[PDB]
């Protein structure tokens, strides 16, 4: 193999995800003690506004 | 034409077709594919074929 390859150390996904036929990545997270699901969400939602 | 038709197909069509209510979606276009457009007289010239 060395007469006709080259070797080397590269970086890549184990596990690569999609939704709705697209790209994604998924991202669980619990809204802080004494906060609702939907100020969570909307915070969220600002967030990746950016 | 084709870069419209191209970007429709490719980001647009797939998440139309699967919207709620949808049936069938019919492209007025098509996606890119990677043209060979190939010269029979420069195979010649190679003595190649297709």
């Amino acid at each position: 193999f060395s007469a006709f390859s080259s070797s080397r150390w590269e970086y890549g996904s184990p596990r690569l995800e999609r939704y709705n036929g697209l790209p994604s990545m998924e991202i669980l997270g619990q809204a802080a003690p004494g906060k609702s699901t939907g100020e969570a969400m909307e915070l969220m939602e600002q967030l990746a506004s950016k | 034409q084709e870069d419209i038709s191209d970007y429709v197909a490719a980001n647009m069509k797939d998440a139309i077709s699967r919207t709620s209510g949808v049936g069938d979606v019919q492209l007025f276009g098509s996606q890119y594919a990677m043209r060979i457009w190939m010269n029979p007289n420069e195979l010649n010239k190679f003595q190649l074929t297709p």
